[PDB]
């Protein structure tokens, strides 16, 4: 559980004969630039008129229960925790809820369903913004509900509107409800190099520990390190906005410098765990409660994406967990984690290792695991795992929980071409500029894992 | 970039170590350690306990030595 | 030409002269 | 600097200044003349004050 | 925020109170007018445009009218104090995971089938204490819920020491455990925050929630860890974004029901709530009979609202300005 | 007599629809708004510098 | 020095 | 600071050692200036002889 040393980063300022190779050598004992290019290609895109900001519908639900604001007997005294019971012998009683919601002669139901059904007697007298009914018990209770069922937050729903079969007047209402909608924007990005094929101050060498111890094409630098401004904005970005509408940062014009949020900060609103030891009885618990308030029973399939020491975690927490069903006893026979290889050295010679990628939740909850090499970036991720890895690895990532008839998460573009570019001669600048945007729909349907040493 | 500094330290409940340097004086060579280290983003368990200097004319010598036992654990 | 792993090539930033 | 409203271009080969702008400069060197200002005649309210 | 109505309801905004038509000068003026036979009531107020009467009601034909104080209109925010099962241990067993699963129950959408769980996970130590345990949970609960970049909050953490059993020590997720030093903590509190508001757009409503347990190994036995039980209420949302909301829909019944749809062409109505101050309200509620044939009743009522400053000093200034005119016995709240 | 004009835009503005809540006028020579149905602001910034 | 011909008539507002 | 960020930086996380990473370089939609820069890389030598 300890590195050694294998290389050294140093900049050029703190510094023929033939040629074994022509081409250059990428050593081993060096860590490589990751492109974010394979992670945000992973998503579609959707390209836009123009960098306007947009909006779209949010559709949701219709079954309320309403809660309870306070219970008053007949003579307007509220009712409390330790009171005695309400309503005995059918004697009537108030009942105030925060809205209007229920009408004249219908059949309420408190937290006991049908236990102790509450008949409206008359409309509700308005108290502010409050609806106060008078009502009383309808299931022939003689003895009253208890005080422990009226205090507030009792949620109550409708039941039905009961009438007398001879000389029957008029009960009953009927409810409407409204949609919502959401918003998202764009963001802008500017590179420039002052310039030709050849370096420039910003440099740095890669010295390697061992034993006894060209000429730059900048047009293919500042593509590939423009591409990647434009991947750290699209992934990686954060937004500086008020709650007031107001923009944070002023640029070099006295303009503010609009940003929009990302990839990584639109999904962590919502399904998000910060944990500090690694569990299944954590993952399966938070993977089976959404599950079974959003999701039908085949429509179960879980892929995790995470690092590379992700999936070496994973394994040992689900052999821990198999190492605990102490019930069946596990073989070769079916598992074959020691399979019968062809070798020269023995007519019966051996093999021997397995890993645990799936786990298999009751219910229907199945956890798969694919690995994205965009975790293990030595780079951007630079706190360090003491199992080994760089602490980002150990991070999960439910995408696409569910299928949702479209893309939850895409790119968004302007129509055209909203990349631009330019060349300053004097001095001779080579100037670049591209707007930008990314939109998570639903970030309900987005759960991530997060180590805890990764906050705050 | 000057000296060599060996450590011997203690990650507190997690076990012992040995870690190995290259600083101006053991000030930044305990810097070097908690901030570059694998407990990078638990950097106050590091307890370091000794730091001396790799002084080369014996040329043969232990510099470190730290046995996690079966009763310390 | 980015490799499998995600990891890029700097050996195409270059021109031999 | 990097794109001209005026004329819808993207992308600029030879560049003015680095800001994202564009401004346009319009000129005009003009006369008129007079030749015989015997052959005509004013007569102008006073209150206009010459 | 839309409401229900009998039949249409008009409101009152009562920011000062005068004793004739001719001294309404200021908008939020009010009097109420009546006869010396006090067979008719009517209020004329203010306008921000010029003065206005409300509708005449005729004092035979009032159904009810009442008054509603200011903390019968304030929401008490629900307390959760979660503590250590006693029957289970009252000291944290080592090596045992404590996972907490708070259960959110009408997030975003508007149904209990919108459901959301936020989880806290502590795993025990050997000399891990109860006092010991409660910081550590309310850390890694307040790390989960109270991020900065989330889309709303959901609740607040207090820890609450045993020396001053009355005083929340709040708990966030910028606070470290250095900032909590007290050695005798003995339970976590739980309550419920007060979600984001748009007049007339975005409604006041809330995201009830209840904390619950996952189960623990004790003693060879699969035991659920914790309890959780609803303490007193000890804050209150107050009225302003309520009385704000019941003015923008009242101002359609007199005023422009198209409010903002095709944006430069439209008619833009002054409202005379401040929505950062608390409001009395006073349901006038009264009807209509025709002549021979006409017996079916329009039931509708006239709301009043006036702002109070701890006891309810324009209002019951409003009631007596009432009950002297029209001759009505609307109790002073 | 030699004389100059200059306006100056935003690059922001190559290809800016107009979202018409109110109708965008033309000013003519004559003095007089006149509705035009064009959605591009940099037709009616030319309008103005001619 | 974006000089309009005419006759000789020199423009001076930056590089064009 | 930039995202958003009304309380500060921790003290702790402005510390020596403390490793640091280019994301991006963000500007206006109006009248932007230039920003940002790029990076580059030498190669050492191996070597070995009859
Ligand atoms: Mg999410
Ligand atoms: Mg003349």
């Amino acid at each position: 559980a300890g590195k050694l040393g294998k290389f050294q980063m140093l900049g050029f300022q703190h510094w023929a004969p033939q040629k074994a190779t022509n081409l250059m050598v990428q050593l081993l004992a060096f860590y490589r630039g990751k492109s974010l290019d394979t992670f945000l290609n992973s998503f579609p895109t959707r390209e836009f008129e123009d960098d306007n900001e947009y909006y779209w519908d949010v559709i949701g639900s219709s079954r309320r229960n309403i809660p309870l604001v306070e219970a008053r007997d007949e003579n307007g005294v509220v009712v409390a925790a330790n009171a005695a019971n309400v309503g005995v012998g059918t004697s009537p009683f108030y009942l105030v809820f925060p809205e209007d919601w229920f009408a004249d002669g219908e059949v309420i139901v408190g937290n006991l369903n049908q236990v102790y059904p509450f008949r409206i007697l008359g409309d509700a007298r308005m108290e502010g913004t409050n609806a106060v009914y008078k009502v009383e018990l309808m299931g022939g209770n003689t003895q009253g509900v208890p005080a422990e069922r009226l205090q507030q937050g009792e949620r109550f729903s409708i039941e039905f509107a009961p009438v007398e079969k001879e000389l029957s007047r008029k009960v009953g209402d009927v409810r409407f409800t409204s949609p919502v909608s959401m918003r998202n924007e764009w963001t802008t990005i500017r590179i420039q190099h002052k310039v030709g094929n050849k370096l420039n101050k910003k440099l740095a060498m890669g010295i390697p520990m061992v034993r006894n111890l060209w000429m730059h094409y900048v047009d293919w630098e500042v593509e590939l390190q423009f591409d990647e401004y434009k991947n750290n904005a699209m992934a990686w970005g954060t937004s500086n906005r008020n709650l007031n509408g107001e923009y944070m940062n002023f640029g070099k014009s006295g303009n503010a410098i609009k940003t929009g949020a990302g990839i990584f900060e639109q999904t962590e609103v919502a399904n998000t765990m910060y944990y500090n030891t690694f569990s299944l009885k954590l993952l399966e618990d938070a993977l089976y409660e959404l599950s079974a308030s959003k999701l039908a029973m085949d429509d179960r399939l879980f892929v995790i994406k995470t690092g590379e020491r992700g999936a070496i975690q994973f394994h040992k927490e689900v052999l821990k967990t198999v190492s605990g069903w102490t019930t069946f006893v596990l073989d070769n026979n079916s598992t074959r984690v020691v399979e019968k290889v062809q070798s020269r050295l023995h007519s019966n010679a051996l093999s021997a290792g397995f890993q645990f990628v799936e786990y298999k939740a009751p219910n229907g909850v199945r956890v798969r695991l694919d690995v994205d090499p965009f975790y293990d970036d030595p780079v951007r991720n630079k706190i360090l795992h003491p199992m080994g890895g760089v602490a980002f690895s150990y991070r999960y990532d439910i995408w696409y929980i569910g299928t949702m008839d479209q893309p939850n998460i895409f790119k968004c573009k302007i129509k055209g071409d909203n990349e631009y570019r330019g060349y300053q001669w004097g001095s001779a600048v080579i100037h670049r500029m591209a707007t930008l945007g990314v939109c998570v729909l639903d970030p309900t349907r987005t759960m991530s894992l997060i180590p805890a040493i990764l906050q705050g | 970039a000057m000296q060599l500094w060996v450590m011997e330290y203690e990650v507190t409940g997690i076990g012992k170590g040995c870690a190995m340097c290259k600083a101006i004086n053991p000030q930044q060579a305990e810097m070097l350690l908690k901030s570059n280290g694998i407990y990078n983003g638990s950097s106050y368990l590091y307890k370091v306990t000794r730091i001396e200097q790799v002084i080369v004319p014996p040329c043969n010598g232990l510099m470190a030595e730290q046995v996690v036992t079966y009763k310390d654990v | 030409a980015v490799d499998q792993m995600d990891n890029i090539d700097e050996r195409y930033g270059f021109v031999n002269q | 600097g990097i794109r001209n409203p005026f004329t819808g271009q993207k992308g600029n080969p030879y560049m003015s200044f680095d800001e994202d702008s564009a401004v346009i400069h319009r000129m005009a060197t003009l006369g008129v003349c007079v030749l015989d200002p015997t052959r005509t005649m004013s007569l102008i309210p006073a209150i206009l004050q010459g | 925020m839309v409401i229900s109505i009998n039949q249409v309801r008009q409101l009152y905004v009562a920011k000062a109170l005068k004793a004739n038509t001719a001294a309404l000068t200021t908008a939020g003026d009010i009097v109420p007018k009546a006869d010396t036979a006090k067979t008719t009531l009517y209020f004329q107020s203010m306008s921000p445009a010029g003065i206005v009467a409300s509708d005449k009601i005729n004092l035979k034909h009032v159904l009810y009218a009442k008054a509603t104080p200011s903390e019968a209109l304030a929401h008490k925010l629900v307390r959760y104090s979660v503590t250590l099962d006693a029957d289970v241990s009252a000291t944290p067993v080592a090596g045992q995971n404590y996972i907490l699963r708070l259960a959110f129950r009408q997030y975003i959408g508007l149904s209990e089938e919108d459901q959301y769980f936020k989880y806290g996970e502590v795993i025990a130590r050997s000399g891990m204490t109860a006092s010991d345990f409660y910081k550590k949970m309310a850390i890694s609960l307040a790390k989960n819920l109270e991020n900065k970049t989330e889309s709303t909050p959901l609740v607040n953490i207090y820890l609450i020491s045993a020396a001053a059993a009355s005083t929340d020590v709040p708990v966030t997720s910028a606070t470290k455990e250095s900032d909590l030093t007290a050695t005798d903590y003995n339970q976590i509190i739980i309550e419920e925050t007060e979600q984001p508001w748009v007049l007339g757009m975005m409604p006041q409503a809330f995201i009830p929630f209840t904390p619950q347990f996952l189960t623990i190994t004790v003693d060879g036995e699969d035991r659920l860890w914790g309890v959780a039980t609803v303490v007193t209420p000890t804050k209150t949302v107050p009225d302003g974004h309520l009385i704000a909301d019941l003015e923008y829909f009242c101002m359609g019944a007199r005023g422009d029901i198209y409010r903002g749809m095709g944006y430069p062409n439209i008619i833009k109505t002054t409202y005379l709530v401040d929505p950062g101050a608390v409001y009395d309200v006073l349901d006038i509620h009264y009807f209509y009979t025709g002549s021979n044939e006409s017996v079916q009743k329009s039931e509708k009522t006239i709301t009043l609202v006036a702002v109070d400053d701890g006891s309810h000093t324009a209002m019951n200034a409003l009631i007596g300005a009432i009950n002297t005119a029209s001759g009505l016995t609307i109790a002073t709240l | 007599t030699t004389i100059r004009i200059q306006h100056k835009v935003a690059g922001n503005k190559l290809n800016k629809k107009l979202a018409m809540g109110i109708p965008m006028v033309r000013n003519l020579e004559s003095g007089k708004q006149v509705k035009d149905t064009a959605n591009m602001w940099m037709h009616y910034v030319d309008w103005e510098v001619e | 020095n974006q000089n309009m011909i005419g006759d000789e008539i020199t423009v001076r507002d930056g590089t064009y």
